[PDB]
């Protein structure tokens, strides 16, 4: 190197070329993937992580424990963004997808250390992960029949199985039943807004219940609310978009008047216009009556005369739970309140849970929504509880959408490591080693189970693998026993899509970032 | 045994993966469980000589000089001002026992307290700690169970 | 808490920016000096860090005065100073052809071709070379000084001594032939010790000459001791000629009245004891390397004889080389044959504002002094250094008696040998064979660049002639840029200096491409 | 070709193996590599392809440009022919066509 | 809890630090390795340079702080005092077993069953190196000890030159053979005074028949050569006599004073007379001379050296036959030297070497010395040169000491690869996943060779394993043990035939060295680095 | 200085700016050329101002002549010019012996 006192690129740019930065990158996706590695499994752990302003999040979730990490490496990024990915596809699986990839990685490294050429390890990853996905569509154990029956416990068994490996994993059963249950309750398209998620401090997880319709928190209640009754046993509800108090009729309104008497007539014409917003919200025969719009303390004392209920400031989503639970309409006008538009359920009361007030909605027949109240010691307590039940909910709905399931702890996978052996061991030698490479890191998850619970990985793997060899499929980890069993019958059920998207999507981030052969990075500007 | 790790690669080339990674720190396996367990303790500790009615009041002051001469468990937490992380998972026990129920705020902390204490004896002889936490769930719902049995009516 | 397996200030690289930091930085320091060479050279001012200034066209002194970071430069640098100590002329040459060898084989460093293939083919192709210029080498008779005169004038044409170039040839073979010396079955030159230059600034620069004899810049101990002796007797002298302390501690102690004046009397009889045993010989002149005491100067005065003190170890050798004497370090040891008869005439005269002293009229000297004079101190100081390339030139064709032609001639020549024999080879490692062949080019083109003529038409005109039968011996008048005959305009070197220049480019070349990692910031733990 | 991974100014990953990108997104300050850059985003506009052939030529026929001028020949001869082998290039193009 | 101030590291931390170490080691030198290695090129930040392809020299001079890096860095100097060839090659085994075993231990197999599989691996690939891959070079000749030395001098500076170097270095270790007490000849490498000097080309370099000295003559007077020289060798300076501590001079009558002074340097005079009544002609000494008696030295026409080395000069007393004489005292008390303590030689001259002067003592009787002088391009170039050459003089001396040789290029290894994976399946359970280990980390020389000429590394080593399992299973195919591999075309070749040899002391202590090491470093399971 | 290592290579000239140092604000404004000397870990030369008794015209024969005056610069040696070196290494000589 010579000073060309003319330099080509601004000076502070930093450069990375041939095989040691790939292995480097390499070794930082070792890094990313070690930070997650014993959250796997019914054994797995959870991580705490705390941020600069002092907020601690406690995870077993491998894409928010991911996200929380401050990845800056290029080639780091990529194992972030694949278990994103598979979130947002999935929602289960966040940490496979890490494990699989950095696995790949890291069986290739050796032979990327020797001078092989990378577009051969990438051909030899895109051919091993379509002989996967197609072995897995295969192999993938489907029911004929749609018995409602058996797609409830096929469900229910999916549900308990994604969700033994959290803080929740006690109460499985009943998690699941309530999720499946929830699930089953949504119409047609599963939007998720469509499932309310309320936390509660206090009390024990046997105490969270699923709300057959509609609840939220009470709203900022004026004077006057305390007269209202509590609990009705038929009531119609007037969900309304409409701001209910005294007020100025509009920002650009001005009143000119040169009499007293016209003083006097604007007085009562605001009174009166009020008046017949309440007289005619009274008149429809509604009982609840629950605004967007802030309703004010005449309203609330106006209301309260008649013991009807009302509850101005419900959140958005909130009133459309409520509409999609009773079957009525927001209304944004008061002008036409008929029996189409007003929302119906058997029972409506308020009831304390854990120092709060909460409005339920219950009885609902035709109810297209939920809401799940959960409770627990600590807030984060609440927040674990609810990505455990989200990651339940995504996995009930992607088998609601196809009943096709595979064996889980790791069965499914030691399946495809001696299926793609076996079909490597049959091509020139070239391509032979690397798919072998791929199929023995295939066995990087129930290696995972078996250190995260404590046991001899590599006797588990030699039993496991003789296993399949010798015939029988769904042989994966037995946690409980020390030692392997069949896991279709042990119902360690888990969606053929989970395995399919993550092998998938690790083949791809291990196929970019074997194919870079150069990093670059420009300088930072206004670091301030 | 802290501050994350630190390689710069074996080719002598920069190893940078999370922002700031040298100010950060990083506990690992059952070291971060014997911290965890002895702050739990000490917690519960300060905690448990403010219990029956024998117990002793916990003078708190804020940052305003405010002083508040108290023996409630949940607020003594509250206006308590911890750092560590387990410390304020003592103190929202404490908030979560004291909205659901509003009395017992002292106990819940004195109780995790020594379960922790035991589960430390418990991990040092070889246990997973989830074997612990089992065992602990299925002895607590033998308790309840044996609650609910023992338990006697009033008008 | 930054713990790392070597130390900070440690910095590695690695890879092809390697060579091609180290093929540029070898073609940048060539290119300091490309324009110096030649018969139309420009001289260069180098300003000393010490405040002195050096103005030189030569190569040595150019790159020796330049200080550099980049280690190839620094190999580069002991490149040229290998090349002048061994043969004391081609450091431009050496350094541009190391040059164009690098260029060349940077162009196959950049295709797939391994550097060993590249040094394997740099090997045999200068074995070819060197096969190629002692093919193409002419006898010289010693003897006819006309022949003599020419290569020494072929070899100074390219300073600025040029001017006065009998002159200088005359000086230079003058001396390197009464310096030259046998003894014992040995034989040997020694322009080093022997061969001094003395430079006075003043005068002017064709009052300069080669004195058969040596000059020392001294003058008499006492005014009253002759200044110009006919036919002196020499007596040369290590010891000191004054009492001085003995080795061992010897106290006295005096308890008596006259001891005192005993123990100076007997100092006072002891230096006229030893000057008693030097006038014993009878000599003229004497010469002490270190002090003479004053009662010294006086007992030899009384004898007439002139005395000299306080002399370099090396002039006082010069001295016994000029006037057939031996320094003696006993003066009660001094035997005749050590007196130094053969010095015809010793005379001290005044230059300027200074005494010199002379011992310039020796039968059959085997050492002298070169006397330069000047306009000031660094036209003389330039003018030594041509004179040193002169001597070293003549020394060389005394050594070996092979003349190869000049001017780019030679390089041509073997350059097309080399292309012919290349013609049979159909291995890969055939291109940076026929590449370093025609690498060597580069010294007849920077003869045409340094004259002003244009490159390119010249250039393959030259090479045109060379692809004929005899023509060996056409090369580039530098001068006009036109092709000359160089068996008639004249110009020719020693082979030993081509040969030097040659094997020292190519094993330079060699040399730095085998690099391929650079580690640098480690302490020197010694 | 090989893809890479390049950061801006603005801490964006830009992994690719498109010419035109990479050198977008690279802080390019040399003049004359400036308007090498520009030729190739012009290639772009003009066309959508062959930036990387753009730049490729570019740079060889400028190594090229150098070795002339070191043997001799002076900037406006090299000009004049590379000018006229352009055309003679421009011409047997269409010949070429399969 | 612990209180203790300093940091600790413990687990897999520690290990993958170490193992990072030892893998950044091993990276510094991968690079330099086979005939299609390539040179570095150290600066010592104070202008210093230091161009050289030694692994020892390299790891020798660079600055290291992590203690595992340090291990190997000595391991690197021990394998160079021990045998003096294979340095890089033992590095970066031990690196290998490091990071395979470290693997291993991932893998939560116990380190302490690694530990004995890697130990298990080690005896049996010496055994079955000394009992199967060891080639006689009692029916080679004079051509197995040319080709080792050329196999020594490739990938060094001097590598094309070999037809010639190899010539001077055999002739120059043949030179000072000696056969000791028990009728075991042994070659006293490190007698060969190795000079270097700038100027011609490399080609250029002389072997002397003799003893070359770094030094002149003292004094301009005397003569620069001697035909018939009779060297005196001496170990006391030549100077005016000075009383010693407990001596002092007190004079109470003046008349002393002046023979007490001529006395302090007619003793030495006596001396130097006794020394030169006897013949000699060259006169070494240790200590230094005076200008008196250079001159007593000149005025007889004789040689006088001062300032001369110890070790050149037991040399040159030994190879001469003259005997040192730190003292003139017989055993009657008086002072006297004895014509039998007079060395010989066919000639003494001070020839010039590029612009400087050394003398050279050629022919010495009773005994045949030997020395080189490098003529290179620059110091560095030298250096190198000397280096390389100092390499390539072991390696003959440890095939001419034990006369067993093995093949180059990788087939070794390779053998040893097919043979222990064979082999792992007949002991244990888990120090069968360490044989295994070790047998594949053994492949990484071949692998390093292959990667340095560009050549497909992966098909080459398959090709070789290939060979050799051939080799191992046929036991009519016993002929294609010797097929390494050819770095120039990038195929397999039979080594034997073609002239790659190295001693079996290099690989045996090489292996033995990397089993050792790795053993050290895979014990550390937890670190604790003190606050300075 | 320059002149003066070749001269005495034992020496260990060396120079360092004031401002790594953390001098003083006066000590950097006009007490700046110092000719610091160190010997056995603590101070020889107490020298500040060398320019005083200097000028800013001294050559290297002045400054070794005037530390001379005060005994400090080590006594030179004889020196030669070698080829280039001699020595390698120092280890178990092995010497020559001849045996029966
Ligand atoms: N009861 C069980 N027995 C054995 N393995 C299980 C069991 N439940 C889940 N697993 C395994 O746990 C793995 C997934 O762990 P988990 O942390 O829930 O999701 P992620 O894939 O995001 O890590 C699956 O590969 C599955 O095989
Ligand atoms: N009058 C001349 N015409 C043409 N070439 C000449 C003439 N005089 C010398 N040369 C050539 O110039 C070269 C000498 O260049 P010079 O400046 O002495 O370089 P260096 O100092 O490195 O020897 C020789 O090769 C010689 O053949
Ligand atoms: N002619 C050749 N052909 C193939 N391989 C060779 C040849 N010469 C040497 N080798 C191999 O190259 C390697 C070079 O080893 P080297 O790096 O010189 O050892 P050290 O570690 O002492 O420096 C040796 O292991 C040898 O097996
Ligand atoms: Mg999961
Ligand atoms: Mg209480
Ligand atoms: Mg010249
Ligand atoms: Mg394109
Ligand atoms: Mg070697």
């Amino acid at each position: 190197m010579m000073p060309t006192p003319v330099i080509l690129l601004k000076e502070g740019t930093d450069s990375s070329q041939g095989i040691p930065q790939l292995v480097s990158n390499i070794s930082a996706c070792q890094v990313i993937a070690e930070a997650v590695r014993t959250t796997l499994g019914p054994r797995g752990m959870d991580k705490l992580i705390v941020d600069g302003r002092g907020k601690a999040t406690i995870s077993n979730d491998g894409a928010t424990i991911l996200k929380l990490l401050d990845v800056v490496h290029p080639a780091a990024k990529t194992l972030v963004d694949i278990a994103k990915s598979q979130d947002a596809e999935v929602g289960d699986g966040t940490t496979s997808v890490t494990l699989l990839a950095a696995e790949f990685l890291k069986q290739v490294k050796p032979y990327v250390e020797e001078g092989l050429h990378p577009q051969i390890i990438i051909r030899a990853f895109r051919t091993a992960t379509q002989l996967a996905v197609n072995k897995i569509k295969e192999i993938a154990v489907t029911v004929k029949k749609a018995d409602k029956v058996e797609q409830r416990k096929l469900l229910e068994k999916c549900a308990m199985t994604a969700l033994s490996s959290k803080l929740i994993s006690q109460q499985k059963a009943f998690f699941a039943k309530m999720v499946v249950d929830a699930v089953m309750m949504l119409d047609d398209l599963l939007q998720l807004k469509m499932i309310g998620i309320k936390k509660v401090q206090g009390g024990a997880l046997e105490d969270s219940q699923l709300v057959a319709g509609v609840a939220f928190k009470k709203t900022f209640s004026y004077a006057g609310f305390e007269m209202q009754p509590k609990k009705y046993h038929n009531p119609k509800i007037a969900l309304l978009n409409v701001e209910l108090e005294l007020k100025a009729e509009k920002d650009n309104a001005e009143i000119r008047v040169h009499t007293v008497e016209d003083y006097q007539a604007i007085v009562d014409a605001e009174w009166n216009i009020l008046y017949d917003k309440l007289e005619k919200i009274h008149h429809s025969g509604a009982k609840v009556v629950l605004s967007k719009l802030p309703i004010g303390d005449v309203a609330t004392q106006y209301f309260a005369d008649r013991d009807m209920f009302c509850a101005g400031r419900v959140p958005e989503e909130d009133l459309k739970r409520t509409m999609m639970a009773c079957g009525g309409s927001i209304q944004t006008s008061v002008n036409a309140l008929s029996a189409d538009v007003l929302g119906r359920c058997q029972v409506f009361e308020e009831t304390q849970i854990g120092g709060e007030r909460y409005n339920f909605f219950t009885g609902c027949p035709k109810a297209k929504t939920c809401t799940f109240i959960l409770r627990g010691g600590a807030e984060q307590f609440m927040e674990e509880t609810e990505r455990s039940l989200h990651d339940a909910i995504m996995i009930v709905r992607r088998a609601i959408k196809n009943d096709s399931v595979v064996a889980g702890g790791g069965a499914i996978e030691m399946e495809l490591s001696k299926y793609l052996r076996d079909y490597s061991r049959t091509i020139p030698g070239k391509q032979q080693l690397l798919i072998g490479a791929y199929a023995k890191a295939l066995e990087i998850i129930p290696r995972q189970l078996c250190d995260n619970a404590g046991f001899d990985a590599t006797n588990i793997l030699n039993k496991l693998r003789a296993r399949h060899a010798q015939g029988g499929t769904w042989y994966g980890v037995d946690i409980n026993n020390e030692d392997i069993a069949d896991n279709f019958e042990a119902f360690v059920w888990e969606p053929a899509m989970v395995r399919i998207n993550a092998l998938t999507a690790a083949s791809e981030a291990a196929c970019l970032i074997v194919s870079v052969d150069e990093t670059i990075k420009n300088p930072r500007s206004t670091v301030d | 045994a802290s501050m994350g790790t630190l390689a710069f690669d074996e080719y002598g080339r920069p190893f940078l993966i999370i922002k700031d990674q040298d100010r950060k720190s990083r506990l690992m396996g059952l070291e971060a469980l014997k911290s965890h367990i002895m702050a739990a303790k000490a917690v519960a500790n300060t905690m448990r000589t403010s219990l029956g009615p024998n117990g002793l009041d916990k003078m708190m002051v804020d940052k305003d000089g405010d002083v508040t001469v108290t023996n409630d468990g949940a607020t003594i937490l509250s206006m308590m001002d911890v750092d560590h992380q387990i410390a304020k998972l003592m103190v929202e026990l404490s908030k979560s026992q004291d909205d659901e129920i509003g009395d017992g705020t002292t106990g819940v902390v004195v109780l995790a307290g020594a379960l922790l204490e035991e589960a430390e004896q418990l991990l040092d002889r070889g246990i997973h700690p989830i074997r612990i936490a089992d065992g602990y769930e299925q002895a607590a719902r033998v308790a309840i169970e044996h609650l609910d049995k023992i338990s006697d009516s009033v008008l | 808490r930054p713990v790392l397996v070597l130390s900070q200030n440690t910095k590695r690289e690695s890879g092809r920016k390697v060579q091609s930091g180290n093929i540029n930085a070898a073609k940048t320091i060539a290119d300091i000096i490309r324009t110096c060479l030649g018969p139309k050279s420009m001289m260069k001012m180098l300003l000393d860090p010490m405040g002195g200034i050096v103005m030189t066209n030569d190569g040595n002194a150019i790159l020796r005065e330049i200080q550099v970071q980049h280690p190839a430069a620094k190999s580069m640098i002991e490149i040229s100073r290998t090349q002048d100590e061994e043969v004391g002329d081609g450091t431009t040459s050496v350094i541009i052809l190391a040059g164009e060898m690098l260029s060349v084989a940077e162009h196959f460093l950049e295709q797939q071709m391994h550097p060993t293939v590249v040094i394997s083919a740099y090997r045999k192709a200068l074995d070819d070379m060197i096969s190629t210029l002692k093919k193409i080498s002419i006898p010289v008779d010693i003897s006819d000084s006309d022949m003599m005169l020419n290569i020494i004038n072929s070899s100074i044409t390219t300073k600025a001594i040029s001017r006065w170039s009998s002159l200088a040839c005359n000086i230079a073979l003058d001396a390197v032939k009464m310096v030259q010396f046998e003894e014992n079955g040995r034989k040997e030159i020694d322009i080093k010790k022997y061969a001094r230059v003395e430079k006075i600034p003043g005068g002017i620069i064709e009052d300069s000459c080669v004195l058969r004899g040596v000059m020392i810049n001294k003058d008499v101990t006492h005014p009253r001791m002759r200044r110009y002796i006919k036919n002196p007797r020499i007596v040369l002298l290590d010891s000191s000629l004054e009492y001085k302390k003995g080795e061992s501690q010897t106290d006295i102690e005096i308890t008596r009245e006259e001891d005192f004046t005993r123990i100076l009397q007997m100092e006072e009889e002891y230096i006229q004891q030893l000057c008693e045993d030097i006038i014993q010989l009878k000599p003229d002149v004497v010469i002490t390397e270190k002090g003479i005491s004053d009662l010294a100067q006086h007992y030899l005065m009384r004898a007439n004889i002139t005395a000299i003190r306080r002399v370099r170890k090396t002039d006082n050798n010069r001295i016994a080389r000029a006037c057939g004497a031996r320094i003696v370090s006993r003066p009660e040891e001094l035997r005749e044959d050590d007196v130094g008869t053969g010095a015809g005439l010793l005379e001290i005269k005044k230059i300027g504002d200074e005494y010199f002293t002379f011992i310039t009229d020796c039968k059959d000297p085997k050492a002298c002094t070169i006397l330069l004079r000047g306009a000031s101190k660094e036209i003389l100081s330039e003018v030594e250094r041509n004179l040193q390339d002169a001597m070293q030139v003549c020394r060389n064709v005394l050594l070996d008696p092979q003349l190869v032609p000049g001017g780019g001639a030679s390089e041509m020549a073997v350059a097309h040998a080399l292309t012919e024999k290349s013609k049979a080879m159909t291995g890969v490692e055939q291109w940076p064979y026929r590449a370093v062949a025609q690498a060597l080019e580069v010294i007849p083109r920077t003869l045409i660049q340094n004259c002003g003529a244009s490159t390119i038409r010249l250039l393959t005109s030259l090479r045109a002639k060379h692809t004929q039968e005899n023509c060996e011996t056409w090369g580039v008048n530098g001068e006009t840029g036109t092709l000359v005959d160089m068996k008639e305009l004249g110009i020719w070197e020693p082979l030993a200096v081509k040969l030097q220049t040659y094997k020292t480019a190519v094993e330079t070349a060699v040399l730095l491409l085998r690099i391929d990692d650079i580690v640098s910031g480690h302490k020197k733990k010694g | 070709g090989m893809n890479k991974m390049v950061i801006n100014h603005l801490e964006k990953l830009f992994v690719t193996n498109d010419a035109a990108t990479i050198l977008r997104e690279l802080e390019v300050q040399h003049p004359a590599a400036k308007m090498i850059v520009m030729a190739s985003h012009m290639q772009e506009q003009e066309v959508g392809d062959g930036t990387n052939f753009v730049l490729v030529f570019a740079g060889a026929l400028l190594e090229l440009a150098e070795e002339l001028l070191r043997i001799g020949l002076s900037v406006s001869e090299v000009i004049e022919g590379y000018e006229i082998a352009c055309r003679k290039a421009h011409e047997i193009l269409p010949n070429l066509v399969c | 809890p612990l209180s203790v101030f300093g940091d600790r590291s413990t687990g897999e931390t520690i290990r993958s630090q170490n193992v990072m170490a030892a893998a950044s080691i091993a990276n510094i030198v991968k690079s330099s390795l086979g005939p299609v290695g390539l040179d570095k090129m150290l600066v010592d930040d104070i202008g210093d340079v230091t161009i050289t392809n030694d692994g020892a020299t390299i790891l020798k001079l660079l600055e290291v702080e992590h203690p595992a890096a340090k291990v190997l860095c000595e391991l690197a100097d021990l394998q160079d005092k021990e045998v003096g060839d294979g340095t890089t090659s033992v590095v970066i085994i031990a690196a290998e077993l490091l990071k395979n075993a470290d693997e291993l231990v991932k893998q939560k197999i116990h380190p302490t069953s690694v530990i004995s599989g890697y130990r298990l691996a080690c005896k049996e690939a010496v055994r079955y190196i000394n009992e199967n891959l060891i080639v006689n070079t009692d029916e080679l000749g004079r051509d197995c000890l040319i080709n080792a030395a050329k196999t020594s001098m490739s990938s060094k500076i001097i590598g094309i030159n070999g037809d010639f170097f190899a010539n001077m270095v055999v002739d120059a270790v043949l030179a000072i053979k000696y056969t000791d007490i028990r009728g075991q000849p042994r070659y006293p490498v490190n007698s060969v005074n190795i000079l270097k000097a700038h100027g011609r080309s490399q080609m250029e370099s002389m072997l002397i028949s003799g003893y070359a000295l770094n030094c002149v003559v003292g004094s301009q007077g005397m003569p620069k050569r001697i035909v018939n020289a009779k060297i005196a060798c001496l170990d006391f300076s030549l100077q005016k006599t000075k009383m010693k501590l407990g001596v002092q001079v007190v004079i109470t009558d003046p008349e002393k004073l002046d023979q007490i002074r001529q006395r302090e340097s007619d003793i030495t005079k006596e001396r130097i007379q006794k020394i030169l009544a006897t013949g000699a002609n060259v006169i070494l000494t240790t200590g230094g001379i005076d200008d008196m008696c250079l001159k007593y030295f000149v005025e007889a026409g004789a040689m006088a050296v001062r300032r001369v080395l110890k070790r050149d000069l037991k040399r040159i007393a030994k190879a001469s036959g003259a005997t040192i004489l730190s003292t003139l005292a017989n055993l009657e008390g008086e002072e006297t030297f004895e014509a039998a303590m007079l060395g010989q030689a066919e000639e003494v001259v001070q020839e010039r070497i590029c612009d400087d002067e050394l003398i050279l003592i050629k022919n010495t009787k009773a005994r045949t010395s030997a020395s080189i002088i490098l003529r290179g391009a620059n110091d560095f170039m030298c250096d190198e040169m000397e280096r390389s050459l100092h390499d390539a003089l072991c390696v003959v001396k440890r095939v001419l000491e034990s006369k067993s040789v093995v093949p180059g290029g990788g087939a070794v290894e390779a053998a040893l690869s097919i043979y222990l994976e064979n082999y792992a399946t007949s002991m244990g359970s888990r120090e069968q996943l360490a044989i295994a280990e070790f047998a594949r980390s053994l492949l990484v020389i071949p692998n390093t060779l292959a990667v340095n000429a560009a050549q497909d590394s992966t098909d080459l080593v398959a090709k070789l394993r290939a060979f050799h399992n051939e080799a191992q299973v046929n036991p009519e195919r016993k002929n294609l043990k010797w097929i390494g591999l050819d770095l120039s075309n990038g195929k397999p070749r039979d080594n034997k035939q073609a002239g790659v040899f190295e001693p079996t002391i290099v690989k045996v202590k090489s292996l033995k060295f990397a089993t050792e090491a790795a053993i050290t470093i895979l014990r550390i399971d937890d670190l604790i680095k003190l606050h300075p | 200085m320059i002149c003066l290592a070749a001269e005495y290579p034992a020496v260990k000239f060396c120079k360092v700016k004031s401002s790594v140092i953390g001098a003083s604000s006066q000590f950097t404004r006009n007490a700046l050329p110092a000719l610091l000397i160190y010997k056995g870990g603590e101070l020889i030369g107490n020298f500040v101002r060398v320019t005083d008794q200097l000028g800013d015209d001294f050559f290297a024969v002045d400054l070794e002549a005037f530390l001379q005056e005060f005994g400090l610069l080590p006594e030179k040696e004889v020196l030669v010019l070698t080829s280039v070196r001699n020595s390698a290494t120092c280890h178990s000589e092995d010497s020559d012996l001849e045996i029966d």
